[PDB]
């Protein structure tokens, strides 16, 4: 059920694999604008596709 | 914040509270009381090699 | 057993120099009274628990004392920066885990008070530790020493056990000769 | 997912070694769940050393503790390793009673072995304390259930 959960998320949004699971909480903040910019522009650009 | 819905007591804290003391073996009472009674045998049997019955009552010669 | 060699004489007639009465009998009588009170307390811990019919591991598991309907503080209201959130989560988990351990210690402090009362107004009748019979003039024999070791090894047998069957050789070769009787 | 591609008991590594590679993958070393997960791997490794020291007298030094950790021995299986070394144990009790220093120490080793040769004298906690053993089962199953509720909420 854990694999089936992550299979749904990576079929829709496969760019979640570029963030490691142990570093996800270290990006968050109280506001969305305060979320760490280490992975923001890399997530937006991998989501655009292989072209 | 899904981690706040999990139990805050870890599996490590459960095992150190459930298994807090190493339990007493059933055989450790046997091996410690036989080793104490073997010296009771060596002090007092009239058939041991070392006996204290000739140390308390020395001789009549 | 070798004695120090002393070559000297006494000068004046002295007292016999009586030594003080050592308290080792009264400490050992206190130790066997403290062990009997601890056995009376462990018996009182058991009869309280079987009267409630509670599970054995329930009150020792600190997850049962954890309150899951705690108001669960939102990290979006506490003003946190980028790295500040996983340190906030570890604090919320730690104060909830320590509140479950302190609620478990509050249970066992209440259970100890209830069981020390039931240990007091109860009569203790425990079997004594099997030691060989020995009197000061007498001498302990091998027949009494062997029934004492018989009492130790009888406690090695569990109170409830599986009757795991060992096939006796009188049954085993009787089957194997019949199997060799029919060519198998 | 990495190390989490296989279940907690379904890896080639031992359970204490699998907990260490999952805790390192799930959390960073500053986290509380890193330290609680590494301390858990020390307790499982203490259970693996205690499982090795009980089964080394049957299966030798290379016990392969991982197989008996994932699938423990049956009461039927515990009987047949007790009868496997029953010939070498009774002959060992004879040579220890012959080399005993006293007739008391000679009777004590034959009486200790006569009890321990019997496979009915093997203490089973599932038989001795049945409601405790189902509590030890639901202790493990509650930790699996709390992971399942977190997946059902997602």
């Amino acid at each position: 059920r854990l694999l089936k959960l992550w299979a749904k998320r990576l079929l829709v949004s496969p760019e979640l694999a570029i963030v490691p699971l142990n570093e996800f909480d270290a990006q968050l903040a109280s506001k969305f604008e305060g979320i760490s910019p280490k992975y923001q522009e890399l997530l937006s650009a991998v989501a655009q596709g292989n072209k | 914040d899904r981690v706040l819905s999990l139990p805050a007591v870890s599996k490590n804290q459960v095992l150190e509270n459930v298994f807090h003391t190493a339990p007493k073996a059933p055989v450790e009472h046997l091996e410690k009381m036989v080793s104490a009674n073997s010296k009771v045998y060596d002090a007092l049997n009239l058939q041991s090699k070392r006996v204290l019955i000739w140390q308390v009552k020395p001789a009549l010669f | 057993y070798l004695a120090p060699l002393r070559s000297d004489f006494t000068e004046e007639i002295t007292a016999p120099k009586v030594a003080s009465a050592s308290n080792l009998v009264n400490e050992w009588n206190n130790k066997k009274q403290a062990t009997e009170n601890l056995m009376k307390l462990l018996q009182a811990y058991k009869d309280i628990g079987d009267a409630k019919s509670e599970p054995l591991l329930k009150n020792h598991n600190p997850r049962t004392f954890e309150d899951r309907d705690y108001p669960v503080p939102d990290f979006r209201t506490q003003n946190l920066k980028a790295g500040d959130v996983p340190k906030f989560f570890d604090t919320v988990i730690s104060t909830r885990a320590s509140a479950a351990i302190a609620s478990k210690d509050k249970f066992w402090a209440g259970r100890k008070t209830e069981a020390e009362a039931a240990s007091a107004k109860a009569s203790a009748a425990f079997p004594r530790v099997a030691v060989p019979e020995w009197k000061k003039g007498k001498t302990v024999s091998i027949e009494n020493l062997n029934t004492v070791t018989d009492k130790y090894a009888a406690a090695l047998v569990p109170k409830r056990k599986l009757a795991l069957p060992v096939l006796p050789e009188g049954v085993k070769k009787a089957v194997e000769d019949f199997a060799a009787s029919v060519g198998q | 997912l990495g190390p989490q591609m296989e279940a907690l008991g379904a890896s080639d590594l031992l359970l204490s070694e699998q907990i260490r590679v999952i805790t390192e993958h799930r959390y960073t070393p500053d986290r509380l769940q890193y330290k609680e997960g590494m301390k858990l791997a020390d307790k499982i490794a203490a259970q693996e050393a205690a499982l090795k020291e009980e089964l080394k007298v049957i299966y030798g030094d290379n016990v392969d503790v991982k197989h008996f950790q994932a699938s423990p021995r049956t009461p039927v299986q515990q009987l047949f390793d007790s009868l496997k070394n029953a010939a070498a144990n009774k002959e060992r009790a004879a040579k220890e009673a012959a080399a005993a220093a006293s007739p008391y120490l000679a009777y004590a080793v034959t009486k200790k072995q006569e009890v321990q040769a019997d496979p009915s004298n093997i203490p089973f906690d599932e038989v001795l304390y049945p409601q405790l053993s189902e509590e030890l089962l639901e202790l493990e199953l509650s930790d699996i259930r709390e992971d399942e509720i977190a997946l059902e909420k997602a």
